[PDB]
Protein backbone atom coordinates (compact mmCIF):
# COMPACT_ATOMS: atom_id res chain seq x y z
CA UNK A 1 0.00 0.00 0.00
CA UNK A 2 1.77 3.12 -1.29
CA UNK A 3 -0.93 5.81 -0.72
CA UNK A 4 -2.92 6.61 2.41
CA UNK A 5 -6.60 5.65 2.28
CA UNK A 6 -8.40 8.99 1.81
CA UNK A 7 -11.92 7.69 1.06
CA UNK A 8 -13.13 7.33 4.64
CA UNK A 9 -16.54 9.00 5.17
CA UNK A 10 -14.81 12.21 6.33
CA UNK A 11 -11.49 13.77 5.35
CA UNK A 12 -11.00 14.67 9.02
CA UNK A 13 -10.61 17.65 11.32
CA UNK A 14 -8.57 20.76 10.58
CA UNK A 15 -7.88 22.53 13.88
CA UNK A 16 -6.61 26.09 13.41
CA UNK A 17 -5.12 27.79 16.49
CA UNK A 18 -4.70 31.50 15.67
CA UNK A 19 -2.88 33.48 18.39
CA UNK A 20 -2.82 37.19 17.58
CA UNK A 21 -2.89 39.04 20.93
CA UNK A 22 -0.47 38.08 23.69
CA UNK A 23 -0.52 39.01 27.37
CA UNK A 24 1.65 42.11 27.70
CA UNK A 25 3.48 40.36 30.55
CA UNK A 26 5.05 38.05 27.93
CA UNK A 27 6.60 40.93 26.01
CA UNK A 28 5.36 39.46 22.72
CA UNK A 29 4.12 41.64 19.88
CA UNK A 30 0.67 41.47 18.31
CA UNK A 31 0.77 39.27 15.18
CA UNK A 32 -0.76 41.58 12.58
CA UNK A 33 -1.71 39.59 9.49
CA UNK A 34 -2.59 36.31 11.20
CA UNK A 35 -6.35 36.81 10.83
CA UNK A 36 -5.76 36.87 7.08
CA UNK A 37 -3.86 33.58 7.39
CA UNK A 38 -6.55 31.98 9.53
CA UNK A 39 -9.33 32.87 7.08
CA UNK A 40 -7.22 31.73 4.12
CA UNK A 41 -6.64 28.37 5.82
CA UNK A 42 -10.31 27.93 6.72
CA UNK A 43 -11.36 28.47 3.10
CA UNK A 44 -8.55 26.25 1.75
CA UNK A 45 -9.29 23.26 3.95
CA UNK A 46 -13.06 23.78 3.56
CA UNK A 47 -12.60 23.21 -0.16
CA UNK A 48 -10.62 20.09 0.69
CA UNK A 49 -13.67 18.80 2.66
CA UNK A 50 -12.11 19.08 6.12
CA UNK A 51 -14.22 19.92 9.15
CA UNK A 52 -12.49 23.18 10.11
CA UNK A 53 -12.45 24.45 13.70
CA UNK A 54 -10.91 27.91 14.27
CA UNK A 55 -9.81 28.75 17.81
CA UNK A 56 -8.44 32.24 18.65
CA UNK A 57 -6.04 33.57 21.31
CA UNK A 58 -5.60 30.44 23.45
CA UNK A 59 -3.50 30.25 26.58
CA UNK A 60 -0.91 27.49 26.85
CA UNK A 61 -3.39 25.70 29.14
CA UNK A 62 -6.23 25.97 26.62
CA UNK A 63 -3.98 24.71 23.82
CA UNK A 64 -3.08 21.58 25.78
CA UNK A 65 -6.69 20.96 26.83
CA UNK A 66 -7.98 21.42 23.27
CA UNK A 67 -5.39 19.01 21.88
CA UNK A 68 -6.09 16.46 24.61
CA UNK A 69 -9.84 16.63 23.95
CA UNK A 70 -9.47 16.41 20.16
CA UNK A 71 -7.12 13.41 20.45
CA UNK A 72 -9.76 11.60 22.53
CA UNK A 73 -12.51 12.07 19.95
CA UNK A 74 -13.47 9.07 17.80
CA UNK A 75 -11.66 9.60 14.49
CA UNK A 76 -12.54 6.10 13.18
CA UNK A 77 -14.53 7.47 10.23
CA UNK A 78 -11.96 10.17 9.36
CA UNK A 79 -9.09 9.78 6.88
CA UNK A 80 -6.55 12.13 8.42
CA UNK A 81 -5.96 14.90 10.92
CA UNK A 82 -4.66 18.43 10.36
CA UNK A 83 -3.54 20.94 13.01
CA UNK A 84 -2.40 24.46 12.10
CA UNK A 85 -0.55 26.55 14.69
CA UNK A 86 -0.15 30.30 14.08
CA UNK A 87 1.80 32.02 16.84
CA UNK A 88 5.16 33.16 18.08
CA UNK A 89 7.65 30.43 18.79
CA UNK A 90 11.18 29.25 19.51
CA UNK A 91 12.93 26.03 18.48
CA UNK A 92 10.66 23.22 19.68
CA UNK A 93 8.17 25.67 21.21
CA UNK A 94 4.88 27.39 20.32
CA UNK A 95 3.47 30.24 22.42
CA UNK A 96 0.06 30.39 23.96
CA UNK A 97 -1.11 33.91 24.79
CA UNK A 98 0.49 33.64 28.25
CA UNK A 99 3.61 31.54 27.74
CA UNK A 100 5.45 28.73 25.99
CA UNK A 101 4.47 25.13 25.38
CA UNK A 102 6.66 22.36 23.96
CA UNK A 103 5.48 21.26 20.52
CA UNK A 104 6.26 17.69 21.48
CA UNK A 105 3.67 17.88 24.28
CA UNK A 106 1.05 18.78 21.66
CA UNK A 107 1.96 16.19 19.05
CA UNK A 108 2.37 13.41 21.69
CA UNK A 109 -1.42 13.27 22.17
CA UNK A 110 -1.72 11.92 18.62
CA UNK A 111 1.00 9.26 18.93
CA UNK A 112 0.09 5.97 17.28
CA UNK A 113 -0.28 4.26 20.66
CA UNK A 114 -2.20 7.17 22.27
CA UNK A 115 -4.81 8.00 19.58
CA UNK A 116 -5.80 4.58 18.23
CA UNK A 117 -8.48 5.86 15.88
CA UNK A 118 -5.72 7.74 14.02
CA UNK A 119 -3.17 4.90 13.99
CA UNK A 120 -1.94 4.43 10.43
CA UNK A 121 -3.56 7.69 9.32
CA UNK A 122 -1.63 10.84 8.30
CA UNK A 123 -1.34 13.44 11.08
CA UNK A 124 -0.34 16.80 9.61
CA UNK A 125 1.03 19.66 11.72
CA UNK A 126 1.45 23.00 9.94
CA UNK A 127 3.46 25.43 12.06
CA UNK A 128 3.78 29.15 11.32
CA UNK A 129 6.08 30.26 14.14
CA UNK A 130 9.63 31.37 14.67
CA UNK A 131 12.20 28.66 15.48
CA UNK A 132 14.90 30.91 16.85
CA UNK A 133 16.36 34.32 16.07
CA UNK A 134 18.63 33.66 13.09
CA UNK A 135 18.17 35.68 9.89
CA UNK A 136 18.86 34.32 6.40
CA UNK A 137 20.68 37.02 4.39
CA UNK A 138 20.31 35.07 1.15
CA UNK A 139 22.73 34.70 -1.75
CA UNK A 140 22.34 36.41 -5.13
CA UNK A 141 21.99 33.76 -7.85
CA UNK B 1 2.74 -6.40 12.98
CA UNK B 2 3.63 -3.20 14.84
CA UNK B 3 4.35 0.31 13.55
CA UNK B 4 6.41 3.04 15.24
CA UNK B 5 4.35 5.29 17.48
CA UNK B 6 6.08 8.25 15.79
CA UNK B 7 5.17 7.07 12.26
CA UNK B 8 2.68 8.84 9.96
CA UNK B 9 3.39 12.37 11.23
CA UNK B 10 4.26 15.28 8.97
CA UNK B 11 5.42 18.61 10.36
CA UNK B 12 5.30 21.40 7.76
CA UNK B 13 7.43 24.10 9.38
CA UNK B 14 7.35 27.63 7.98
CA UNK B 15 11.10 28.08 8.45
CA UNK B 16 14.39 26.27 8.98
CA UNK B 17 15.51 25.19 12.48
CA UNK B 18 16.91 28.13 14.46
CA UNK B 19 15.48 30.88 12.20
CA UNK B 20 12.86 33.58 12.39
CA UNK B 21 9.72 33.19 10.27
CA UNK B 22 8.29 36.16 8.38
CA UNK B 23 4.79 37.62 8.35
CA UNK B 24 3.33 40.50 6.32
CA UNK B 25 0.96 42.66 8.34
CA UNK B 26 -1.53 42.96 5.46
CA UNK B 27 -1.23 39.70 3.48
CA UNK B 28 -0.33 37.24 6.24
CA UNK B 29 2.65 35.00 6.73
CA UNK B 30 4.74 34.17 3.67
CA UNK B 31 4.43 30.46 4.39
CA UNK B 32 0.66 30.29 4.89
CA UNK B 33 0.07 32.59 1.88
CA UNK B 34 2.13 30.21 -0.23
CA UNK B 35 0.70 26.99 1.23
CA UNK B 36 -2.89 28.05 0.59
CA UNK B 37 -2.02 29.15 -2.95
CA UNK B 38 -0.35 25.85 -3.84
CA UNK B 39 -3.04 23.71 -2.22
CA UNK B 40 -5.61 25.66 -4.20
CA UNK B 41 -3.74 25.18 -7.47
CA UNK B 42 -2.41 21.64 -6.96
CA UNK B 43 -4.35 19.63 -4.36
CA UNK B 44 -6.39 17.94 -7.09
CA UNK B 45 -3.26 16.84 -8.98
CA UNK B 46 -0.03 16.58 -6.93
CA UNK B 47 1.11 14.47 -4.00
CA UNK B 48 1.36 16.52 -0.77
CA UNK B 49 5.18 16.40 -0.56
CA UNK B 50 5.42 17.81 -4.08
CA UNK B 51 2.91 20.51 -3.12
CA UNK B 52 5.05 21.41 -0.10
CA UNK B 53 8.17 21.47 -2.32
CA UNK B 54 6.42 24.03 -4.50
CA UNK B 55 5.66 25.97 -1.31
CA UNK B 56 9.38 25.89 -0.49
CA UNK B 57 10.26 27.31 -3.92
CA UNK B 58 7.58 30.03 -3.74
CA UNK B 59 8.68 31.19 -0.30
CA UNK B 60 12.36 31.03 -1.24
CA UNK B 61 12.05 32.98 -4.49
CA UNK B 62 9.04 35.30 -4.31
CA UNK B 63 9.48 36.87 -0.86
CA UNK B 64 12.11 39.17 0.62
CA UNK B 65 11.70 41.20 3.77
CA UNK B 66 11.19 44.96 3.66
CA UNK B 67 11.98 46.72 6.93
CA UNK B 68 12.77 50.24 8.09
CA UNK B 69 15.24 48.59 10.48
CA UNK B 70 18.26 47.75 8.33
CA UNK B 71 19.02 44.81 10.63
CA UNK B 72 15.78 43.13 9.47
CA UNK B 73 15.78 44.28 5.82
CA UNK B 74 16.25 42.15 2.67
CA UNK B 75 16.02 38.82 4.51
CA UNK B 76 14.98 35.46 3.08
CA UNK B 77 13.19 32.35 4.28
CA UNK B 78 13.07 28.63 3.44
CA UNK B 79 10.34 26.41 4.96
CA UNK B 80 11.20 23.02 6.41
CA UNK B 81 9.27 19.84 5.56
CA UNK B 82 9.67 17.10 8.18
CA UNK B 83 8.04 13.83 7.11
CA UNK B 84 7.64 10.68 9.14
CA UNK B 85 4.98 9.64 6.64
CA UNK B 86 4.98 6.06 5.36
CA UNK B 87 2.79 6.54 2.27
CA UNK B 88 1.99 9.12 -0.35
CA UNK B 89 -0.81 11.56 0.44
CA UNK B 90 -3.32 12.72 -2.20
CA UNK B 91 -6.19 14.99 -1.09
CA UNK B 92 -8.61 13.48 -3.60
CA UNK C 1 4.87 45.87 6.94
CA UNK C 2 7.01 42.69 7.30
CA UNK C 3 7.39 41.36 10.87
CA UNK C 4 8.99 38.25 12.51
CA UNK C 5 7.23 35.40 14.41
CA UNK D 1 18.40 35.97 -4.10
CA UNK D 2 17.59 32.58 -2.57
CA UNK D 3 17.91 31.56 1.10
CA UNK D 4 21.37 30.27 2.05
CA UNK D 5 19.62 27.33 3.79
CA UNK D 6 17.71 26.39 0.62
CA UNK D 7 18.28 23.23 -1.45
CA UNK D 8 19.36 21.03 1.45
CA UNK D 9 17.83 17.66 2.23
CA UNK D 10 18.66 15.79 5.45
CA UNK D 11 17.59 12.13 5.38
CA UNK D 12 17.87 11.11 9.04
CA UNK D 13 17.74 7.42 9.95
CA UNK D 14 15.51 8.06 12.96
CA UNK D 15 13.19 10.58 14.57
CA UNK D 16 14.49 13.44 16.77
CA UNK D 17 15.42 12.21 20.24
CA UNK D 18 15.49 8.49 19.35
CA UNK D 19 18.02 5.70 19.01
CA UNK D 20 18.79 4.37 15.54
CA UNK D 21 19.19 0.61 14.98
CA UNK D 22 21.90 -1.42 13.27
CA UNK D 23 22.34 -5.13 12.60
CA UNK D 24 25.90 -6.40 13.11
CA UNK D 25 25.66 -8.53 9.97
CA UNK D 26 23.26 -6.78 7.58
CA UNK D 27 24.00 -3.14 8.42
CA UNK D 28 21.78 -0.41 9.72
CA UNK D 29 18.06 -0.74 9.08
CA UNK D 30 17.93 2.67 7.40
CA UNK D 31 20.87 2.22 5.01
CA UNK D 32 19.73 -1.31 4.04
CA UNK D 33 16.33 0.12 3.18
CA UNK D 34 17.69 3.23 1.46
CA UNK D 35 19.98 1.24 -0.85
CA UNK D 36 17.22 -1.26 -1.63
CA UNK D 37 14.68 1.44 -2.48
CA UNK D 38 17.19 3.38 -4.59
CA UNK D 39 18.04 0.18 -6.46
CA UNK D 40 14.36 -0.58 -7.02
CA UNK D 41 13.02 2.94 -7.70
CA UNK D 42 15.74 5.43 -8.72
CA UNK D 43 14.66 5.00 -12.37
CA UNK D 44 10.95 5.34 -11.50
CA UNK D 45 10.18 7.73 -8.61
CA UNK D 46 11.01 11.21 -7.38
CA UNK D 47 13.51 11.22 -4.52
CA UNK D 48 11.04 12.29 -1.84
CA UNK D 49 8.76 9.40 -2.81
CA UNK D 50 11.69 7.01 -2.72
CA UNK D 51 12.45 8.19 0.83
CA UNK D 52 8.77 7.69 1.73
CA UNK D 53 9.15 4.03 0.68
CA UNK D 54 12.27 3.88 2.87
CA UNK D 55 10.17 5.17 5.77
CA UNK D 56 7.56 2.46 5.23
CA UNK D 57 10.14 -0.29 4.85
CA UNK D 58 11.99 0.65 8.04
CA UNK D 59 8.69 1.10 9.90
CA UNK D 60 7.08 -2.19 8.86
CA UNK D 61 9.82 -4.74 8.12
CA UNK D 62 12.14 -4.23 11.11
CA UNK D 63 11.76 -4.86 14.82
CA UNK D 64 14.62 -5.18 17.27
CA UNK D 65 15.65 -8.56 18.66
CA UNK D 66 17.58 -8.26 21.94
CA UNK D 67 18.50 -10.52 24.84
CA UNK D 68 18.04 -7.38 26.97
CA UNK D 69 14.28 -7.00 27.44
CA UNK D 70 14.81 -3.22 27.70
CA UNK D 71 15.96 -3.11 24.06
CA UNK D 72 13.74 -5.90 22.67
CA UNK D 73 10.87 -5.51 20.17
CA UNK D 74 11.58 -1.83 19.43
CA UNK D 75 10.67 0.05 16.25
CA UNK D 76 12.09 2.91 14.19
CA UNK D 77 10.79 5.60 11.82
CA UNK D 78 13.26 7.64 9.72
CA UNK D 79 12.93 11.40 9.46
CA UNK D 80 13.01 13.21 6.08
CA UNK D 81 13.93 16.90 6.41
CA UNK D 82 13.57 18.78 3.12
CA UNK D 83 14.58 22.34 2.36
CA UNK D 84 14.56 21.42 -1.34
CA UNK D 85 12.88 23.77 -3.84
CA UNK D 86 12.46 21.32 -6.74
CA UNK D 87 11.73 17.67 -7.45
CA UNK D 88 14.79 15.42 -7.66
CA UNK D 89 14.99 12.61 -10.24
CA UNK D 90 18.03 10.40 -10.68
CA UNK D 91 16.87 9.47 -14.21
CA UNK D 92 16.72 11.52 -17.42
CA UNK E 1 9.64 21.76 -11.62
CA UNK E 2 12.75 19.70 -11.08
CA UNK E 3 16.48 20.11 -10.56
CA UNK E 4 18.82 20.12 -13.55
CA UNK E 5 20.59 16.71 -13.30
CA UNK E 6 22.19 16.67 -16.76
CA UNK E 7 25.40 18.48 -15.78
CA UNK E 8 28.45 16.48 -16.99
CA UNK E 9 28.79 14.78 -13.58
CA UNK E 10 26.08 13.79 -11.11
CA UNK E 11 28.52 14.95 -8.43
CA UNK E 12 30.36 13.65 -5.39
CA UNK E 13 29.08 11.16 -2.84
CA UNK E 14 31.22 11.43 0.31
CA UNK E 15 30.87 8.46 2.66
CA UNK E 16 32.31 8.87 6.16
CA UNK E 17 32.27 5.45 7.83
CA UNK E 18 33.23 5.54 11.54
CA UNK E 19 33.48 2.07 13.10
CA UNK E 20 36.23 2.22 15.76
CA UNK E 21 36.17 4.86 18.49
CA UNK E 22 38.88 5.94 20.92
CA UNK E 23 38.39 4.39 24.36
CA UNK E 24 38.13 7.92 25.78
CA UNK E 25 34.73 8.01 24.05
CA UNK E 26 33.34 4.97 25.88
CA UNK E 27 31.64 4.05 22.63
CA UNK E 28 31.37 0.56 21.19
CA UNK E 29 32.55 -0.68 17.81
CA UNK E 30 29.81 -0.31 15.17
CA UNK E 31 29.63 -3.81 13.69
CA UNK E 32 27.71 -3.89 10.43
CA UNK E 33 28.76 -0.42 9.26
CA UNK E 34 31.29 -1.79 6.76
CA UNK E 35 28.36 -3.57 5.11
CA UNK E 36 26.53 -0.23 4.99
CA UNK E 37 29.43 1.67 3.43
CA UNK E 38 29.95 -1.01 0.77
CA UNK E 39 26.23 -1.02 -0.04
CA UNK E 40 26.21 2.79 -0.36
CA UNK E 41 29.31 2.77 -2.54
CA UNK E 42 27.69 0.36 -5.00
CA UNK E 43 24.29 2.10 -4.89
CA UNK E 44 25.63 5.53 -5.72
CA UNK E 45 28.05 4.10 -8.28
CA UNK E 46 25.01 2.86 -10.19
CA UNK E 47 23.57 6.37 -9.97
CA UNK E 48 26.79 7.73 -11.60
CA UNK E 49 28.16 9.55 -8.54
CA UNK E 50 31.89 9.87 -7.90
CA UNK E 51 32.06 8.03 -4.55
CA UNK E 52 34.75 8.69 -1.94
CA UNK E 53 34.76 6.37 1.10
CA UNK E 54 36.68 7.55 4.15
CA UNK E 55 37.05 5.44 7.30
CA UNK E 56 37.54 6.20 11.03
CA UNK E 57 37.96 9.98 10.98
CA UNK E 58 38.42 12.19 14.03
CA UNK E 59 36.16 15.19 14.53
CA UNK E 60 38.98 17.39 13.22
CA UNK E 61 39.46 15.20 10.13
CA UNK E 62 35.72 15.36 9.37
CA UNK E 63 35.68 19.18 9.59
CA UNK E 64 38.86 19.37 7.48
CA UNK E 65 37.47 17.02 4.83
CA UNK E 66 34.17 18.88 4.55
CA UNK E 67 35.98 22.21 4.31
CA UNK E 68 38.21 20.86 1.53
CA UNK E 69 35.28 19.31 -0.38
CA UNK E 70 33.33 22.56 -0.03
CA UNK E 71 36.16 24.55 -1.64
CA UNK E 72 36.33 22.25 -4.69
CA UNK E 73 34.88 23.40 -8.01
CA UNK E 74 31.42 21.82 -8.28
CA UNK E 75 30.52 23.82 -11.42
CA UNK E 76 30.14 20.74 -13.63
CA UNK E 77 28.33 18.63 -10.99
CA UNK E 78 24.55 18.32 -10.63
CA UNK E 79 24.39 17.72 -6.89
CA UNK E 80 26.28 16.82 -3.72
CA UNK E 81 25.75 13.82 -1.43
CA UNK E 82 27.30 13.26 1.99
CA UNK E 83 26.64 10.07 3.99
CA UNK E 84 27.56 9.97 7.67
CA UNK E 85 27.67 6.61 9.48
CA UNK E 86 28.57 6.92 13.16
CA UNK E 87 27.32 7.37 16.69
CA UNK E 88 25.32 10.51 17.33
CA UNK E 89 23.18 12.66 19.59
CA UNK E 90 20.51 15.20 18.64
CA UNK E 91 22.27 17.63 16.30
CA UNK E 92 25.60 15.83 16.70
CA UNK E 93 27.74 13.23 14.90
CA UNK E 94 30.76 11.57 16.52
CA UNK E 95 34.21 11.54 15.09
CA UNK E 96 36.39 8.75 16.42
CA UNK E 97 37.60 11.02 19.25
CA UNK E 98 34.51 13.10 20.03
CA UNK E 99 31.34 14.84 18.90
CA UNK E 100 30.90 17.40 16.08
CA UNK E 101 27.91 19.69 15.52
CA UNK E 102 26.14 18.60 12.33
CA UNK E 103 25.46 22.29 11.63
CA UNK E 104 29.22 22.88 11.43
CA UNK E 105 29.46 20.23 8.70
CA UNK E 106 26.50 21.40 6.64
CA UNK E 107 27.37 25.12 6.94
CA UNK E 108 30.35 24.66 4.60
CA UNK E 109 27.82 24.06 1.81
CA UNK E 110 25.46 26.98 2.48
CA UNK E 111 24.45 28.78 -0.69
CA UNK E 112 26.67 31.76 0.16
CA UNK E 113 29.72 29.66 1.22
CA UNK E 114 29.84 27.12 -1.64
CA UNK E 115 28.91 29.11 -4.72
CA UNK E 116 29.40 26.29 -7.23
CA UNK E 117 26.62 24.37 -5.45
CA UNK E 118 24.20 27.31 -5.18
CA UNK E 119 20.82 26.22 -6.52
CA UNK E 120 21.81 22.53 -6.57
CA UNK E 121 20.56 19.78 -4.23
CA UNK E 122 22.84 19.05 -1.26
CA UNK E 123 21.82 15.73 0.33
CA UNK E 124 23.02 14.66 3.78
CA UNK E 125 22.22 11.06 4.76
CA UNK E 126 22.74 10.44 8.47
CA UNK E 127 22.82 7.02 10.13
CA UNK E 128 23.39 7.85 13.81
CA UNK E 129 21.33 8.05 16.99
CA UNK E 130 19.58 11.32 17.83
CA UNK E 131 19.08 10.66 21.53
CA UNK E 132 18.26 7.67 23.71
CA UNK E 133 14.49 7.25 23.38
CA UNK E 134 13.07 3.90 22.26
CA UNK E 135 9.94 3.46 20.15
CA UNK E 136 7.88 0.59 21.60
CA UNK E 137 5.49 0.59 18.64
CA UNK E 138 1.76 -0.07 18.46
CA UNK E 139 -0.03 -3.21 17.21
CA UNK F 1 22.61 -9.05 16.43
CA UNK F 2 20.70 -5.72 16.75
CA UNK F 3 22.54 -2.74 18.28
CA UNK F 4 21.87 1.04 18.75
CA UNK F 5 23.87 3.93 17.23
Amino acid sequence: DNSYKMDYPEMGLCIIINNKNFHKSTGMTSRSGTDVDAANLRETFRNLKYEVRNKNDLTREEIVELMRDVSKEDHSKRSSFVCVLLSHGEEGIIFGTNGPVDLKKITNFFRGDRCRSLTGKPKLFIIQACRGTELDCGIET
Amino acid sequence: HKIPVEADFLYAYSTAPGYYSWRNSKDGSWFIQSLCAMLKQYADKLEFMHILTRVNRKVATEFESFSFDATFHAKKQIPCIVSMLTKELYFY
Amino acid sequence: VDAVD
